[PDB]
């Protein structure tokens, strides 16, 4: 038979199951709504794990549930009773003899240490992975340590133990790799000298390399508390959500650099040459899975000022009109072919993260925080699975570390560009377009000439890599 | 067969914008959403008798990623521009809004729909009298939407389609 | 994409931890923090075709030795992982053996054996001991080092071709 359970009047997690407290989608099975007791229950439940659940329920559950409250209930899961000596045993004590103590050593094996040990892995996977809780309530860190630090037996005592060092370390606070990078490329600008680092003087590989060592480290920093419930659309986004805002506001920088190098190139031949080598870098960004980089110079093509330039891209070679075409149609369709490449490639990769963030606002409030039935209100577990499945999604591509070479000084000049300098956005984005209205006129205006401005050679090296021994 | 038309959503964010879509979009009489679900902003619909498929493009959340504007406005044919009649501050960036939709559309006369959206019971600060005026000056339509309700949600969308089809 | 279930099982302290990390995040875990389970995923491209890696790390240490049956119903392939210069994380192996084929109810589940730590040079398991045990069992025997690297892909991807041709 089951093992009998604690009275629900001292142990509030043995209540029945019913539609009144949890409801299943339709082994283990999948909880579309509940109280937090029946979400607590099953998320330290005594007949199996859910490592993927308690991701998920530690990446949403504070649009449900207070982290004090969290913790107060997890400390109550805890504290199981143990049952009184059974009427076998009784006997067998009356007798002096020692009880066999057969359903109390079950309930222990079976019921007692898994249920504590899988509260442990909550306490042990809220300090590795979500510590900002702590770090933003010193007091809620008091009682985790103090909880922590007083758990009795040995039973636990190896988790225990381990957990205080790790809460320890985590108040205080390395790649391996199948091969060697690739050499760095150096082409018109050589090492060290940045005052002549530019779009056509730095290496056009070495370009696409250097953005992606950036873009990757600014994808893989952004933490699922800068997503979940919508912070970064709402009026403490540059608080809550720093580092998504930072990785934005990177790609919106290069996108209008892009815009900038193309219209300030008045020469006609000059600035074929400067589309012609963004899409070389479009290439390379390519080879590299870097999508962000990808869309980055997509964004800058079709945007308004260079759009239009028709006589421009007209003199593009033919394979770098189809290079940019196909990467055009990454986004058509509401992005069905990048959502296609993207699962299908070997990482690493940098994905586009604005369609994350579409989905996870769309999510949130497309779902109700609550579903009545039985005249009781259950917390709606599948609209948080949803996100915790997005969030799961852009965590799974943050692990892949790329095998590049970082040159300090490339990446320092792409750290400081700053194509806007102290214009505001709707003064520099008038004066984008009204370059290209100066290069390209209106029809049926004549098309001027102007002088050339580069005095270096405008022959590309080509993205294919070189290798000296 | 029928005819498709490719409708564009803009608007400032924060306020409540993605509501619009949901609502349509929505099993209407469940409150439930999927956006990554192929075709979560595709809808067969009946207007003034003549059956027709809408497809809406609604990028709320991605609103910092403003150089992609431009390329996100050129593959629409006609334009919700959504302010919060909370927000004063969505309601004054209307303007700029129209004049990129011309810009990118390289037209002087674009078909589009001024929406006020009520998003929240918070006080509103954008009166109706004065969001009609902005819209006749405009030249174009103006319906106010509950975010809650459904109420205004498929008067918006189908305005829209009939100015597209009376361009 | 097919997704595939992999499991990692093996006594307390052979390093089951410090290779599902070198295989996820490229690095090596110096610290010994016993775990309770941990669960991981990898996108990743096969013998050319795209999968999706569902890992779950398991407790080796004895006192979580009654939780086992749930995870091996979940898992389609195991890797068997003992340290070669641990003896006794050696002869736990046939443990593990015998109780993934119990829950399974099969003598025909896919599985590697991994003996794990291969960069230390003070080795008490011999190669060819862990591979007669491999042979016995009809799976391959790949040794690695989560420190260093060696091994440590190939015992994973030989691990999903197994489930591939299961
Ligand atoms: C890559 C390409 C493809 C086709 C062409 C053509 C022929 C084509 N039937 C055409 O008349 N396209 C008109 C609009 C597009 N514009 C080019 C362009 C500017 N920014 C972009 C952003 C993304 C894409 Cl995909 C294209 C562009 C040229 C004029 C001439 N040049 C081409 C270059
Ligand atoms: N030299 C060397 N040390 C290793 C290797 N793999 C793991 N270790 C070390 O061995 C210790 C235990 O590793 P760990 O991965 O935690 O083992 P585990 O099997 O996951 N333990 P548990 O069953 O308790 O979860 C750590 O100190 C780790 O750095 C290896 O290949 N070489
Ligand atoms: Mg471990
Ligand atoms: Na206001």
């Amino acid at each position: 038979g089951q093992m009998r359970l604690p009275s629900a009047d001292v142990y509030r997690f043995a209540e029945p199951d019913s539609e009144e407290n949890i409801i299943f989608e339709e082994g283990i099975p999948i909880i579309k709504a509940g109280t937090v007791i029946k979400l607590i229950e099953r998320l330290t439940y005594h007949m199996y794990a859910d490592p993927n659940f308690v991701r998920t329920f530690l990446t949403t559950y504070r649009s449900f549930c207070k982290p004090q409250e969290l913790l107060s209930l997890i400390i109550e899961r805890f504290e199981i009773p143990e049952p009184e000596p059974t009427e076998a045993d009784r006997i067998a004590i009356e007798n002096g003899d020692q009880p066999l103590s057969a359903e109390l050593k079950r309930f222990r094996k079976e019921y007692i240490q898994p249920v504590q040990l899988r509260v442990l892995n909550v306490c042990r996977h809220w300090v590795e992975h979500h510590f900002y809780d702590f770090e933003r309530d010193a007091y809620l860190l008091q009682r985790m340590e103090e909880f922590i630090g007083t758990v009795r037996g040995k039973a636990m005592k190896k988790w225990v133990e381990s957990i205080t060092k790790i809460i320890q370390r985590k108040k205080i606070a390395n790649i391996t790799f199948q091969s060697s990078p690739p050499t760095v490329e150096w082409h018109i600008s050589r090492p060290g000298h940045i005052e002549t680092f530019d779009l056509l003087t730095l290496h056009p590989i070495e370009i696409a390399r250097q953005l992606t060592l950036l873009e990757s480290d600014l994808y893989r920093a952004v933490q699922p508390s800068e997503l979940v419930g919508s912070v970064w659309t709402k009026e403490d986004k540059e608080i809550n959500s720093p580092n998504l805002l930072k990785m934005i506001r990177h790609t919106t920088n290069l996108t209008l650099w892009f815009e900038k190098c193309i219209v300030e190139t008045e020469n006609l031949e000059e600035r074929v040459a400067v589309v012609s080598r963004i899409i070389e870098i479009l290439q390379v960004f390519q080879e590299l899975n870097n999508f962000n980089g990808v869309l980055e110079v997509v964004s800058a093509m079709n945007s308004s000022p260079v759009y239009r330039l028709d006589h421009t891209f007209e003199q593009i070679p033919s394979r770098q009109k189809k290079i940019l075409e196909e990467a055009h149609e990454l986004s058509e369709d509401h992005y069905k072919k990048y959502l296609a490449k993207l699962r299908s490639i070997n990482p690493p990769c940098v994905p586009f993260f604005g369609i994350y963030l579409t989905n996870i606002l769309k999510t949130e409030e497309g779902n109700p925080e609550v579903l009545k039935r039985h005249g009781k209100e259950l917390i709606n577990f599948s609209k948080r699975r949803k996100v915790a499945e997005i969030t799961g999604e852009i965590q799974q591509y943050q692990n892949q570390p790329y095998c590049l070479r970082v040159e300090s000084d490339i990446k320092r000049f792409f750290e400081n560009l700053n194509p806007m300098g102290n214009s505001m956005e709707k003064e520099f984005t008038d004066y984008l377009f009204n370059k290209s209205l100066e290069i390209e006129p209106r029809n049926p205006k004549p098309l001027p000439r102007f002088p050339k401005k580069y005095s270096y050679p405008l022959k590309s090296p080509g993205v294919r890599p070189s290798n000296p021994r | 067969g029928m005819t498709e038309y490719k409708l564009v959503v803009v608007g400032a964010g924060g306020v409540g914008k993605s509501a619009l879509t949901i609502q349509l979009i929505q099993n209407h009489f469940v409150d439930e959403y999927d956006p990554t679900i192929e075709d979560s902003y595709r809808k067969q619909v009946v207007i003034d008798g003549e059956t027709c498929l809408l497809d809406i493009l609604d990028t709320a959340g991605q609103e910092e990623y403003s150089a992609m504007r431009d390329q996100y406005m050129r593959t629409g044919e006609g334009f919700l521009c959504v302010f919060a009649i909370n927000n004063t501050k969505s309601f004054e960036d209307i303007h700029q809004y129209r004049e990129q939709i011309k810009r990118v559309k390289d037209s002087d006369d674009v078909p589009m729909v001024l929406v006020g959206n009520k998003c929240d019971l918070a006080a509103r600060t954008v009166e109706s009298r004065q969001a009609q005026d902005l819209a006749r000056s405009y030249g174009i339509p103006y319906i106010e939407t509950s975010a809650k309700t459904r109420q205004g949600v498929e008067d918006a969308f189908y305005t829209l389609v009939r100015e597209i089809r009376q361009h």
